[PDB]
């Protein structure tokens, strides 16, 4: 909010409309990523009131009405696992609220539990969960009688395996390494961007009001120009870092969308 | 927006037209009591009003407020993180104040497209709009000139924080909490199966960019000529 | 800063033994000086008295003495005369103020004794102070610490009579001098 | 009769306040585990100096700082006294006055930066005698006087440790209150590095 | 004066070519996806859903 | 290895730290690439004689 600096910056050109355009581009790209990953369900599917899925137990991953956030137990555990307005920097809120994303995943989960892979193809067609698991065993090459003869054992294995995830998440630290790394990288970028302001950049002083105050305008212009070029360079560096990291996260988000489609909605024969 | 887009027609969407910062009023200066006897003029302080202030040679613009943080008897002004002044003790009354950057944020319009209509709904991002038809607070900022509805539809223009705006009938811009999708509970049972008795074949379009324009810039002719 | 004990000092000093007061470690409110309506002359050289209330100085001197009217014009750079050559000399690049006012009501009765130097074997350097009372040798013959032929006592008294002309009445003079180097400062 | 300077000997760099954050400061400090020269006289002032003294009967008095201390050039002459502490640029000990100031384990840190003299002090309830235990404390109660000379003498007028500050960066942890609970020395050790 | 102009125009050309490199990387990802689709969906029938 | 240059460079800020961090990130990413591609086998298998 310095007028003389405003003029000296104005004479540089269209750099800032360009930087703003890049940042707003990655901003809307993020919403596109989330919407592409999670919004693969046409219509949100309610799960039936009584859970009798052939001995399998989905209480952990299914939403609990008691919780105010209305997200599953493991989702709340994952939220607690991670630990997530100064001068011209603003953080725009994501278009899809966390509750909306939880609702997306609840819909997908109810659909895959009740209707198998039919809901991804089109109208959701419901099969008893045991018979659907038999379908999937036929998919992997094992005949379907193997499930029915061993249904109780398979149910116990699945329940205990889900139970192990809760221990792994609650006790083992740094389970959510990649997501925490994303948060830390973004915090690092914003923090260093703010730190660059204190940097002198070869002028007599970093604080702009001081350099304005104790020099004549003809001489002060040069020092202000050094400050402007340094700060603009730092901001350009932050923008290009954001662009590259946004490309990397877009690749990861496309992978998540493909895995959501090819694995949640349907059974996949691609090994590993 | 016509100006910042360099056009006389803008498409349906939300465009960050400008930025909005509350301007400071009645700048104040303070310096400790002149007990030993050039001198430095000092004036009274204010609260909860974006003001340019000078505290012991430190110049800054913000809203001064009461702060629960206690300094130590020697510390003058404090920095929470990243070398940003966040608290400051006045030299006269020996009292600590917290500084908050007075509200600022992008102003972005919501327009359904010029040929549809000339109505616009302004969105002042992350500004609790107690200050500058119907003014509706949303978790993404303040919305001026958009009616709020209770029912929900599919998202048309992304405002943010789970809220979208659209132009609908008379002939007004409405903001709503977007509907994720239709709600149905497929009738599960342990001995019930739904088998298709017919089918529709469907051709759909998937569009994919594969190339760009092969631009080549003569470095020397562009730089010097 | 103690400008009060300099300007309202009950007794001043003879011009040959001019008093110097060093101002240090204080805040000087110079507005008391130039907002006062009781000064005959307030000549500042190379410095603006209305512009140094937000300024600091590495060194401030205050010189106070007593002369007469037609001699106030000698308290300035590049001047000559009895006062400028043998009593109080200012440099050519003087930075400071020369403040003077009539003191007939204080330094004239019908009991103060103000003196000035008559002769000196050489002119005073700027801000030099000679208080020696040795007999001035004007001729070839050398005096023996006693007055005689071509031998004169170097100090006279001013004849401050209340009925004197304005130019012959006493004037109290304060000379503030400033220095501003790339060094620490204590007078702001 | 040297003795390792332990962790103790760190002061608050500047006036600012920091709550529950780690900071890095680059200025004169007293090195960790650096063998200070315990005296039981004559002492130089190559740079800023950490002075730490323990007296049950408070025998030690103020510090007579001086660049030359030959009466040719101005001294600093910190002394202390039951009623008040008096410091003059100019009693039993002697040797153009510029400035005088009068005002009101025993950690003391004295340093001269661009002609400004700075003092940092601390009072501790010591329980073990003849050793300064490794611990953390600091404050900045100071008097600033623009001398502009390089002091080289102490002549303190019943034993006092003396160590020399060096310009090495430190990492200071800050409490919620804003006090410096702990610090680490960057070049002390590769682990601290 | 020509030094100032050279520096400014060089910075502009540099940021342009960097943004072009990033956009080209995006387009290369899209082109690889399109090649995968043309190979797995036109040259054959694909079982991987959606 | 000139101190006069290094002191002037300090004014610019965290540019060198940022560049070092970016390069070391690329470095660890390369090891991650080789590990992800080749370390798909839990235990080394030897062909029969
Ligand atoms: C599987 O789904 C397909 C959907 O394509 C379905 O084929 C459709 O069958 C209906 C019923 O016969 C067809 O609709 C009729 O088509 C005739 C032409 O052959 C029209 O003349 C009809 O119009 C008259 O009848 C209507 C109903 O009485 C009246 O409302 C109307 O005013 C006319 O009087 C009517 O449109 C339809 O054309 C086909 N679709 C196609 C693409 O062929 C098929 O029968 C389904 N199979 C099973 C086993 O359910
Ligand atoms: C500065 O840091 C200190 C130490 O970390 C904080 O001191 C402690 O603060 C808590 C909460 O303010 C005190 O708990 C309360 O203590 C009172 C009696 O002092 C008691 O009646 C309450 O029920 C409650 O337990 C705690 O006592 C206090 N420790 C002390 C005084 O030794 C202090 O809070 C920090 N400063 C600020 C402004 O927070
Ligand atoms: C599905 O698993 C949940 C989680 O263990 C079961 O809920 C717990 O059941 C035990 C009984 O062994 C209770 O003591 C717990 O209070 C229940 N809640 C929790 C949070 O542990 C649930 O019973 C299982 N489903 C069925 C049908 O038994
Ligand atoms: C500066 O002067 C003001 C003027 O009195 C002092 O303000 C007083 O502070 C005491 C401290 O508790 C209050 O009880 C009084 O009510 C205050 N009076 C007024 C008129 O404000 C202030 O303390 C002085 N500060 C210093 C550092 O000397
Ligand atoms: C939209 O829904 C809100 C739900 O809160 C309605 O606000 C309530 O309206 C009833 C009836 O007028 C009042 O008794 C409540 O006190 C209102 N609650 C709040 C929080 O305002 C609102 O009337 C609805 N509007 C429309 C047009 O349907
Ligand atoms: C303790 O120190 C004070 C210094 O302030 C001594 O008192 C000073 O004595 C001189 C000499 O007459 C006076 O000019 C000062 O005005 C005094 N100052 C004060 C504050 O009283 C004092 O003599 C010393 N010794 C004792 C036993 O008090
Ligand atoms: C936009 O409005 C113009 C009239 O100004 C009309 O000709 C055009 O068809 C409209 N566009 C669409 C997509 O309806
Ligand atoms: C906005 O501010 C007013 C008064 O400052 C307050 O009453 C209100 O709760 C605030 N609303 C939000 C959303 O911050
Ligand atoms: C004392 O001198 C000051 C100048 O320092 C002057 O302003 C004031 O009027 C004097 N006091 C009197 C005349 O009572
Ligand atoms: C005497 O002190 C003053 C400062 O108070 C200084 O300017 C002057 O040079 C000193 N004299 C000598 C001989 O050092």
């Amino acid at each position: 909010d310095s007028t003389e600096c405003s003029n000296l910056l104005l004479q540089y050109g269209s750099f800032c409309t360009q930087l703003n355009r890049a940042l707003t581009g990655i901003a809307v790209e993020q919403d596109k990523n989330t919407q592409e990953v999670f919004a693969q369900v046409k219509q949100i599917y309610k799960t039936p009131p009584i859970k009798d899925f052939g001995g399998f137990n989905f209480s952990q991953i299914l939403p609990d009405p008691s919780k105010p956030s209305k997200r599953s137990f493991i989702e709340d555990l994952l939220f607690n696992k991670v630990t997530l307005k100064f001068n011209g920097l603003t953080v725009l809120p994501p278009l899809l609220t966390d509750e909306m994303i939880a609702q997306y995943t609840s819909a997908l989960l109810a659909g895959t539990i009740t209707s198998g892979w039919t809901f991804g193809a089109g109208a959701a067609l419901q099969i008893p969960f045991a018979m659907q698991m038999a379908y999937r065993f036929n998919g992997i090459g094992v005949t379907q009688n193997v499930l029915y003869e061993n249904q109780k054992l398979i149910a116990n294995q699945f329940n205990s395996a889900i139970g192990k995830i809760q221990d792994s998440l609650s006790s083992t630290a740094s389970a959510l390494g990649k997501l925490q790394d994303v948060v830390n990288q973004n915090a690092q970028a914003l923090n260093t961007l703010v730190k660059q302001l204190s940097s002198n950049f070869g002028a007599i002083s970093s604080v702009l009001n001081d350099i304005l105050s104790r020099l004549d305008p003809p001489e002060a212009e040069v020092q202000i120009d050094r400050l402007i070029t340094g700060r603009l360079q730092s901001l350009q560096t932050y923008v290009t870092q954001q662009l590259i990291r946004a490309a990397e996260i877009r690749a990861s988000a496309n992978l998540a969308a493909t895995k959501m489609s090819e694995c949640v909605l349907g059974q996949s024969k691609r090994v590993d | 927006t016509k100006c910042t887009l360099k056009s006389f027609t803008v498409e349906k969407g939300i465009y960050q037209t400008s930025n909005f910062r509350v301007q400071p009023t009645e700048s104040i200066v303070r310096f400790p009591n002149i007990t030993n006897l050039g001198p430095k003029k000092s004036t009274n302080l204010v609260k909860n009003k974006c003001v340019n202030f000078n505290f012991n040679g430190l110049t800054g613009t913000g809203v001064l407020t009461e702060s629960n943080k206690k300094f130590l008897p020697f510390q003058q002004f404090g920095r929470d993180i990243a070398d940003t002044t966040d608290a400051v003790r006045d030299p006269q009354t020996l009292e600590i104040l917290d500084i908050t950057p007075c509200s600022f944020g992008g102003v972005s319009v919501i327009t359904p497209g010029t040929n549809t209509s000339n109505q616009v709904a302004v969105l002042y991002q992350d500004v609790n709009c107690t200050e500058v038809s119907n003014v509706f607070q949303t978790r993404a900022g303040c919305l001026i000139g958009a009616e709020h509805v209770n029912n929900s539809y599919e998202c048309d223009i992304p405002i943010g924080a789970g809220i979208c705006a659209s132009y609908q009938t008379s002939q007004s811009i409405i903001a709503y909490t977007m509907s994720l999708g239709a709600e149905n509970s497929v009738a599960y049972s342990n001995n019930s199966i739904a088998i298709p008795t017919n089918f529709t074949i469907s051709v759909t379009t998937e569009i994919l960019p594969v190339s760009m324009t092969k631009t080549s810039v003569d470095c020397t002719m562009y730089i010097c000529g | 800063c103690p400008f009060g004990e300099v300007f309202n000092a009950t007794r001043f000093a003879s011009v040959y033994a001019w008093n110097r007061k060093r101002i240090s470690n204080c805040v000087a409110d110079y507005s008391v000086l130039y907002n006062s309506a009781s000064f005959s002359t307030f000549k500042c050289y190379g410095v603006s008295p209305t512009k140094l209330n937000d300024l600091c100085f590495t060194n401030v001197y205050a010189d106070s003495f007593v002369i007469r009217g037609d001699e106030v014009r000698q308290i300035a750079p590049g001047q000559t005369g009895k006062i400028a050559d043998y009593n109080y000399k200012l440099p050519d690049d003087f930075t400071g103020c020369v403040i003077a006012w009539n003191s007939n009501n204080l330094d004239s009765k019908v009991n103060y004794n103000y003196l000035y130097r008559l002769f000196r074997k050489s002119n005073l350097k700027p801000f030099e102070r000679d208080i020696s009372t040795e007999i001035y040798q004007a001729g070839s013959t050398p005096c023996n610490g006693v007055e005689g032929f071509n031998c004169y006592f170097p100090l006279q008294s001013y004849g401050f009579q209340p009925t004197n002309g304005v130019g012959y009445q006493p004037y109290r003079v304060v000379v503030l001098s400033f220095e501003l180097l790339h060094a620490p400062a204590t007078v702001c | 009769a040297y003795t390792n300077s332990f962790t103790r000997g760190v002061y608050y760099p500047d006036k600012v306040f920091r709550s529950s954050v780690l900071h890095s400061t680059q200025d004169l400090f007293l090195p960790f585990f650096s063998n200070v020269t315990w005296f039981h006289p004559v002492l130089p002032f190559n740079d800023g100096v950490y002075f730490a003294s323990t007296e049950k009967s408070n025998i030690i008095r103020g510090w007579i700082f001086g660049t030359t201390l030959d009466s040719k050039t101005q001294s600093l002459l910190i002394v202390n006294n039951a009623t008040n502490v008096v410091i003059k640029v100019c009693f039993r000990v002697y040797s153009n006055c510029t400035f005088e100031y009068v005002s009101q384990l025993r950690e003391f840190v004295f340093k001269n930066i661009d002609g400004y003299f700075k003092i940092y002090s601390k009072h501790t309830p010591i329980n073990l005698v003849r050793d300064l235990p490794q611990g953390f404390s600091a404050l900045e109660p100071l008097v600033d006087l623009p001398i502009g000379i390089n002091i080289t003498r102490f002549q303190t007028l019943a034993a006092y440790y003396v160590g020399y500050l060096q310009p090495r960066t430190f990492l200071l942890k800050y409490n919620e209150n804003g006090t410096i609970t702990d610090a680490v020395d960057c070049a002390l050790d590769p682990l601290s590095e």
